[PDB]
């Protein structure tokens, strides 16, 4: 009945994997949506028959757009800690009641 | 505003030949306040987005 007890202590700590997961999730998708943007912007500067004065606020558009993911990607952490910012290489969570672990790469983004 | 822009409160044109100074000096204060006004714009779409994400 001991082993049955830390298995009560095991479920919590996979629930905690998958919230930072989650906000990991929410963050990318964020940023996945500011690269498609930054993309089009990067695509419509690229033509030649535009005015001087185009094409200067495209690049501060372009710029804005860069500010805005490392803000997005850096504040995605989950009580301190993140798989999305790139600060540690893999989080290891609880998988059995003995101590061997459920491993998680680190996906910086 | 008018100092921000360059143009100057209380500066006009006294004879026909200062306008064709006027015309340039409103052309890049007309130049300078769009860019200024799209650099807001940038500023605003980005705290919307900082919004939905801290929500």
């Amino acid at each position: 009945s001991a082993t049955a007890a830390s298995m009560n202590a095991v479920k919590d700590s996979l629930q905690r994997g998958q919230s930072t997961i989650d906000v990991a999730l929410a963050a990318g998708d964020t940023i996945t949506d500011l690269l498609g943007k930054m993309k089009e912007k990067a695509l419509a500067a690229s033509d030649t028959s535009l005015n001087t004065a185009s094409f200067n606020a495209l690049k501060s558009d372009f710029d804005s757009l860069r500010d805005q993911i490392e803000k997005a990607a850096t504040n995605a952490k989950f009580n301190g800690v993140s798989i999305a910012d790139g600060s540690t290489t893999k989080l290891t969570f609880l998988a059995n009641s003995d101590g061997s672990g459920f491993t998680v790469n680190a996906k910086t983004i | 505003s008018l100092a921000g822009i360059g143009l100057t409160t209380t500066s006009t044109f006294t004879t026909a030949a200062a306008a064709k100074t006027m015309i340039g000096t409103i052309d890049t204060a007309l130049q300078t306040a769009t860019n200024k006004l799209a650099s807001l714009g940038t500023s605003s779409v980005g705290l919307d987005t900082h919004l939905t994400f801290v929500g």
